[PDB]
């Protein structure tokens, strides 16, 4: 049934409805516009009128214009189809590549999975990343915040989470471009193209995106988490798989939730945020997470206002992390990639009741070693390398060691440097820095560890080394 | 034997000034960060009585 | 037709429905909507019902029709709750059919006044070392678990509620204690899993879970502490002894402000509303000891509040302490050094509870208390360096692992080896592994002194002497 | 604050005043590291006028990033040149101080107007070093450069 | 005549009648009902309706539910059978010994004693208390205020006063609990009867007891401040005697208050208070005071919400007070106890002419060489003691023994000190700090001050630790 | 009165802070909408009406004069928050006194650096 | 228009502080909801729909360009205040200016250390 507009203030719409009111999250379909126009219904004012959040422009709308109620919240499609493509929020193709042709579509909007859905155990998810697998792993279904910003191989590792989830547990995985620049958002498609992970001839891709560019309206950019949130839950739900889902980037969900609040005229919270700033963040996060089926395993990258931890933004979000990812510029400027921090990347997870007595001895041996090897340095600034004692000489042999074994080659970045990629099995992860600490390579030469995949790999580089 | 002393009792002097200093350094960020929070907040809520007046 | 028994939605949106008619509705009474959701009547005013909503108001449209339950907001209450998981409202969620529920109760009722109360004095054994020693509980007991995030503070409830075990296999029932721990604005996941524990530790069996999680709507957030609250006080009229978690209510506030700022109320201090402190004072003044004649009964109330940084003079955090009847605080520098359960003894006490700590932990807890208070105050002549030699030592014996809650016996023989000098003379980092070696040496070869403990409540002047033997015979063979 | 933060624009010279400064004695209490003007520019004032200017601004921020450190890392430390900088800022805020004609009520001193070259004569010669031997009290509450070299002798006795 | 409910908000009643509009503060009984119900007429909106704030729950009233009007405000029992008896904030007994029968009874509004009424006599009150008595020392028939944090020891404090100064004065006491705990109204209950200051057989009772604790709705809290008050009133009035009075906690008056100005649809004013504040206070502080008929010496506990002394609530209150004992978390968290600021408690007695010129000279040196001492902190906190002259040095050390001899064990506090409670006579205070100061003391060391009672008491443990 | 019946008069107001509280609360409760720290837009002119009332009349009007002495009572020391500083800007000068110095033995507690007399040694005899 | 007929322009907006306090002038008196600062919801969407049509086109479109130099002005150099905030997550980079470099003889007053641009090497001639 077709209700009217009666007022449109900005990007917030009212429409009026003679019979039958378009409940609440519902989508609106606007009519006489030459593209297409999505009103969310946010509010029942009362007298039969609704309020809309629009999801695009409002300039034109005219008093009276008609608008659809399609019966539903925002459907976009999803299935294997959507692999390759970029959508928007309301599921439009924005790749110019024609038709998302898929046998189903689904609502952006569901409620999170029942107490009873819920998988009690909880598991590793692999990622063949030796620094993360060691010493902060990832949960299976767990969240995980993304530091570090432009220039520390943010994008490789984003590629190469994708293709090793792909290759070890057969997962697909979804990118949700929250106040994505349009600038940055064209780089990164192309990026992906050229690493293999999108493939745009076959349908061999193992991305899905879904953008909401910065000139989009609140609305838009509050939505497209879920938007693509749900293109990764048709494949945990529909086939039981184990899914990769990144959100970049978190801080502009919860700004975008702000700024609809703001329009809504409801008043601030502390700081200026939404009062509904935690269910906001718990509706959208507890729907990540494992069912008895599959489940969705989420990497966020996270923003710090004022570089302030106790913002009640970043505050909120660290609620629902299980495991950090810390990528710093000092060790990028020191060739170590992934640019990952060994001492600032925590988990939740990292507890021998979860990931096993070895696999937690062997983490904080290695946490160990690295932040002995810190409390050195000082010293070899002062008294040289040659006035340590024989036992702290070789702390520093084997914590330089460990450094570099905990670099790795990525399969995403074998077109840029001609050297194959290593996705390493967690055990032998567990068991080369085992062998490390225990000093059955303290013979061989530092070198032989740097930019290696498992432990055999760097005796086989110590022995080419003439 | 007297300057062998000074500069270690200075190095150790100097070690903990800057320990200080560092744990002083937390402390202030820890409040500007509540008074900038409290700041913001309070402006707003000023903002909101004014508008609610109406 | 009715408008005394029945009204229709006006406007809904603002996670309030604003309902034409129910002419006939009191104040703080449960509706029905069409859609099958609870609401409670909150504002009656001329024209119009303002409802606060039990779940989610996308359900809810204009024109719905809304009916009186008759009922003021009660939940279910009794015995068989217990081993039950279920959300705020008490609808069971664990999915083992319903509860069969014979009794209800109010979730809004005022706390026990001043007559039928009486201090407390029967312990809340939580089987960790460092909190039953130093921070001692009794039953009827408020005592507040403050911290940042991931600083151990659900395992100090987790493992008090797996200790109760030993008394709840026994037949003495005035020994008993039943558990309710209430989820606000945890993850779902999070639940989930500490059930499973729980079941694990066979502790689920006289457990009651109340579920508000970070997707349940504001409203069911706040109204799940109440909920759980009645549930407890079930036992506390009726002669027993029932713990009670409110995980976390820095979380449940957050709950709260957003419904008060929709609601338009006007904000204060970090936009929280006048009534925050009366949000949580009603509340945990729920808990408390009854004389016997009113039973004899009590609820002890575990509070959960969350620091930002450290910071204890908050807003939040100082309104709890301003009600509950002391503190244990847990620092993230103490968790960090991966000291555990991170307790800052220095800021934390138990304003009652040093009347309800058995004897026999009390004749080696002042001696503790009084070591490990010359010891921070120090932190190269005779004395004030074994002040230090006793102080590290007396802090390794209060790290504990998790899951392992200890008998009251069983802590004040590993405190006696300690309090007793006998650790002085062994390297700090072998103090976990004597107390390990020496514990099970105890429980396996000297059961009849340890019960002789438990049983006279006391230590002896005979069980001294001859936990001076055992001690010493075991030291002098420890390698 | 929005009244007086939205007027600078609206500006071609600012003279901005600081309460710190007022209570160190130093008037007018004008702040030499936040008041400018439009004109300042070679092309305009010529190069001489610009060098020193810039050059008192210099000496005083360096100053300014010096003070709070010193403070507590003690005047010893520091280099024969730098406590130089100190020496020679701290007479050149004094030197910018001046009394009032309009505040002879106010200051117990006679008015005085500095003419133009005076002021940059004066200055060029304090960053010279042509005065490190004078107090820094000869070069407070005078007119020209000259009053101070004579306020000098009367407080050498 | 008969009114009937049109409104109701928490705490908050409208109630229209036909005829008969009741005047602002009568009070009202709401029928129906199964305990009473009292409404308190707040303001005429018009249309002949009143609104109303209510004395106990809300839950249960239905519109159209009936309500008389009983022709006066609150009016609660006074006189001598209060004595021994707890009563509410409308006078009911709440002890469960029966009516409370008495041959007056007062309304719990009155007007403040006039200009005239006022007393000028000013007494030194001693206390025992050496931080009191000698910084900030009380005066009988004075305003006493103890401000301070969540758990910085307020009610200690006034639970120790009361054993110090109450037990050995011939008159009546009057405690008020305030919006705190109910349990500490049951401690107190009880150990006035294991101390037979309360009698439950004889008339020998000597306080009455008035408590609207943290479980009461807001205008409970917002009112029993009044009864209390009331109930010292008349003993003051109708006797001409020796009051004291103890409130715990004021503020609670205040914060309640808060909760019901914005369901009264007031605009707030800062801090989310009531824009009646300043003059709410000052009707119900003006009543707490001395008059030429009789003398009332009033110990309020002022909680202090978020450790912010600029927070209108205690801010407004320091103008009503004689004495003032402003307690520091700070200073808690180093082990003195009563947590008194020395800087920051004042007295209006504190003058040559009214405590002797040798009295107000060492006070005058305490807190001189304690602010230097404090001006010295920074410098302290960098570089620490080693740099500083020789003669800061001496400051410090004689400052640091200053502080810890302000430190005293209550005999209500000896759980937690694990120290026989002192009690130090004024003589001995005075010439204790005076001995610090003329350096009679410098050779031993600060532990020695900690803790203890007389000077000789500090000297004993001073070779006791040999 | 005094001031323009040729005679000289003296005013305290104790104090002005407590004032514009009070003005704050009937502003709120006619229904104007509050503004900076809650006071109504013009708390200034609050005070600035009263205190230029105080004057000084010339011959031909008298020779009688009036002479204020407002009282603002500051938080923690904060002579440069918005009241206080509105205060500063309608008077001919400010005593300022400090708890810091008051206790270090300054008293009268006068801190000179931050206090002034707009008028200066024209309200001096030449003597001093 | 030099962007898509195969041109390059470059755009200075100067500056974008009071362009924001114009808009926010039209919303809250249209009475639309204010928010921190008293700025309106929406306005991150009217900067960031203007700093999004500046672009590098491809050949298939004509190859132009459009370059935006936009300005913000701090207060304090608070780079955390809503604009600014707003401006900074926007762009590709940011030119950050001091006063005390400005002073220090450092002019132009760019800090090196905090200033970035994620182009980058991207945009030098290997010269440079
Ligand atoms: N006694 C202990 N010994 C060793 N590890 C522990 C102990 N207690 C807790 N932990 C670990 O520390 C982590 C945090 O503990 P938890 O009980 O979740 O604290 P919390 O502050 O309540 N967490 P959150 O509510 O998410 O902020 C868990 O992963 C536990 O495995
Ligand atoms: N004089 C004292 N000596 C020793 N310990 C004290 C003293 N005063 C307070 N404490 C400690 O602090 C705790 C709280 O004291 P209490 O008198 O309740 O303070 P309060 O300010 O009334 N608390 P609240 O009402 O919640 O703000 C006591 O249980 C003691 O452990
Ligand atoms: O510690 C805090 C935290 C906070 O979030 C706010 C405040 C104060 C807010 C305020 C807001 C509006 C006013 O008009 C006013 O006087 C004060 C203080
Ligand atoms: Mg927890
Ligand atoms: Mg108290």
């Amino acid at each position: 049934t077709t209700g009217r507009i009666v007022a449109v203030i900005g990007a917030v719409v009212d429409v009026q409805f003679d019979e039958g009111l378009p409940p609440i999250l519902n989508a609106l379909e606007v009519q006489g516009r030459e593209t297409r126009l999505v009103l969310e219904v946010a509010q029942h004012l009362g007298e039969s009128t609704v309020r809309t959040i629009a999801m695009d422009g409002t300039e034109g709308l005219v008093r009276g214009q008609k608008v659809l109620d399609s019966g539903a919240p925002i459907r976009i499609p999803v299935g294997p189809e959507t692999l390759g493509r970029i959508m928007n929020v309301i599921g439009e193709p924005i790749d110019e590549r024609g038709p998302i042709k898929t046998k189903q579509f689904a609502a952006i909007h569901a409620e999170a999975p029942e107490f009873v859905e819920m998988s009690v155990e909880q598991e590793i998810l692999v990622t063949g990343i030796k620094v993360v697998d060691l010493l902060a792993p990832y949960a299976k279904g767990g969240k995980i915040g993304l530091f570090g910003g432009a220039g520390v191989g943010k994008t490789v590792l984003i590629m190469e989470l994708i293709n090793n989830v792909a290759k070890a547990h057969g997962g697909y995985s979804v990118f949700a471009g929250v106040g994505e620049r349009t600038r940055e958002g064209n780089d990164l498609y192309h990026e992906m193209i050229e690493s293999g992970v999108i493939n745009l001839k076959d349908a061999t891709s193992k991305v899905a995106l879904v953008y909401g560019q910065m000139n989009e309206p609140p609305g838009a950019r509050a939505r497209v988490a879920l938007t693509g949130l749900t293109v990764a839950e048709y494949f945990r739900d529909q086939e039981g798989q184990d899914v990769l889902l990144f959100i970049d980037n978190i801080f502009r969900f919860t700004q975008a939730g702000s700024e609809v609040s703001a329009l809504l005229g409801r008043i601030p919270s502390a700081v200026g945020y939404q009062p509904t700033l935690a269910t906001d963040m718990g509706t959208m996060q507890e729907r990540i997470t494992t069912t008895k089926k599959g489940s969705i395993t989420s990497v966020q990258a996270i923003y710090v206002p004022a570089d302030d931890l106790t913002d009640p933004a970043p505050a909120t979000t660290f609620a629902h992390l299980d495991a950090t990812t810390v990528l710093s510029r000092a060790i990028a400027e020191l060739g170590i990639y992934p640019a990952v921090d060994p001492l600032d990347s925590t988990s939740r997870i990292m507890d021998p009741n979860i990931v096993g007595s070895e696999h937690y001895d062997v983490a904080r041996g290695v946490q160990k070693i690295l932040q002995d090897y810190k409390s050195l340095q000082d010293i070899i600034a002062i008294l040289g390398m040659d006035e340590l004692s024989e036992e702290d000489k070789l702390t520093v042999s084997r914590a330089r060691k460990i450094q570099r074994f905990l670099s790795q080659p990525f399969q995403v970045a074998e077109v840029f440097t001609g050297h194959l990629g290593k996705l390493v099995p967690l055990k032998e992860t567990i068991k080369g820095f085992q062998q490390i600490l225990a000093g059955e390579y303290d013979h061989l030469p530092e070198q032989a560890f740097y930019m290696v995949g498992p432990i055999e790999e760097a005796v086989a580089k110590a022995d080419k080394l003439a | 034997e007297s300057t062998t002393s000074e500069q270690s009792a200075r190095m150790t002097a100097m070690d903990n000034a800057s320990k200080n200093a560092s744990e002083m350094i937390d402390k202030l960020t820890l409040t500007f960060n509540r008074t900038r929070q409290a700041v913001i907040t309070k402006e707003l809520i000023e903002i909101i009585s004014g508008a609610a007046a109406l | 037709v009715d408008l005394e028994e029945t009204g229709r939605v006006l406007s809904i949106g603002d996670g309030i429905a604003r309902v034409h008619g129910l002419r006939n509705v009191q104040a703080e009474e449960m509706v029905e909507f069409s859609s099958g959701l609870k609401g409670m009547s909150l504002n009656l005013e001329p024209d119009n019902v303002g409802v606060v909503v039990f779940g989610n108001d996308k359900l809810i449209k204009e024109g719905d029709i809304v009916k009186r339950t008759g009922a003021i907001v009660d939940v279910p209450v009794g015995e068989e709750l217990l081993g039950r998981v279920v959300d705020a409202l008490g609808n069971a969620i664990d999915g083992k059919g319903p509860i069969g529920s014979k009794a209800r109760r109010r979730v809004g009722l005022k706390a026990p006044g001043i007559i039928p109360r009486i201090s407390v004095r029967e312990p809340m054994q939580t089987g960790i070392k460092a909190v039953d020693s130093l921070v001692p509980i009794g039953r009827g007991q408020r005592e507040l678990i403050i911290g940042d995030r991931q600083t151990g503070k659900t395992s100090i409830a987790i493992d008090t509620i797996i200790n109760q075990k030993r008394f709840n296999d026994g037949t003495d029932e005035k020994k008993k204690l039943y558990c309710i721990y209430v989820a606000i604005g945890q993850k779902r996941s999070t639940v989930a899993q500490l059930v499973k524990r729980l079941t694990d530790a066979d502790a689920m069996k006289y457990t009651i879970v109340v579920s508000a999680t970070a997707s349940d709507a504001a409203p069911l957030q706040y109204l799940a502490p109440y909920s759980g609250c009645s549930m407890g006080e079930y036992f506390r009229d009726n002669g027993k002894h029932a713990l009670i978690i409110y995980d976390d209510l820095s979380k449940q506030a957050v709950a709260y402000r957003q419904m008060s700022l929709l609601l338009r109320r006007p904000p204060g201090r970090e936009a929280y509303p006048g009534d925050v402190f009366y949000l949580h004072s009603r509340l945990l003044e729920r808990a408390a000891k009854m004389n016997d004649a009113f039973g004899g009964g009590s609820l002890t109330a575990l509070p959960v509040i969350e620091t930002q940084a450290g910071d204890v003079s908050a807003y939040i955090p100082t309104n709890v302490i301003s009600i509950t009847d002391g503190q244990i605080f847990l620092e993230t520098e103490l968790f960090y050094k991966g000291i555990r359960p991170a307790i800052n003894v220095g800021l934390s006490v138990s304003r009652v509870g040093s009347a309800a700590q058995t004897r026999a932990m009390k004749q080696v807890a002042g001696t503790m208390k009084l070591e490990l208070a010359q010891y921070r105050e120090v932190a190269l002549d005779a004395a004030t360096q074994q002040l230090l030699s006793r102080g590290v030592r007396l802090t390794e014996l209060l790290k504990q692992g998790q899951y392992s809650p200890m008998a009251i016996e069983e802590q004040v023989a590993v405190i006696y080896a300690g309090v007793r000098g006998y650790l002085d003379k062994l390297e700090p980092s072998k103090i976990t592994k004597f107390e390990n070696a020496f514990l099970s040496h105890v429980i396996s070869q000297h059961q009849a002194l340890l019960s002789k403990i438990r049983t006279d409540g006391k230590i002896s002047e005979e069980s001294d002497a001859k936990l001076k033997e055992i001690v010493t015979n075991f030291l002098a063979g420890f390698e | 604050d929005p009244a007086p933060a939205t007027t600078f624009a609206h500006l071609d010279a600012t003279t901005v005043l600081s309460r710190a400064i007022a209570e160190l004695g130093i008037y007018p209490a004008v702040d030499p590291l936040d008041s400018t003007s439009r004109i300042m520019d070679p092309n305009i004032v010529g190069s001489e006028h610009y060098d020193v200017a810039r050059g008192v601004q210099k000496i005083l921020q360096d100053y300014k990033s010096l003070q709070d450190i010193i403070a507590i890392l003690g005047m010893d430390e520091l280099s024969e040149e730098d406590k130089l900088t100190v020496s020679r800022a701290r007479k050149i805020q004094r030197f910018l101080s001046q009394p009032f004609q309009v505040a002879e009520v106010f200051t117990g001193h006679l008015g005085k107007l500095v003419p133009l070259k005076e002021t940059i004569k004066g200055f060029q010669q304090i960053l010279a070093g042509e005065y490190d031997h004078l107090p820094e009290q000869a070069f407070y509450m005078v007119g020209p450069i000259e009053e101070a070299v004579a306020k000098a002798d009367k407080l050498a006795e």
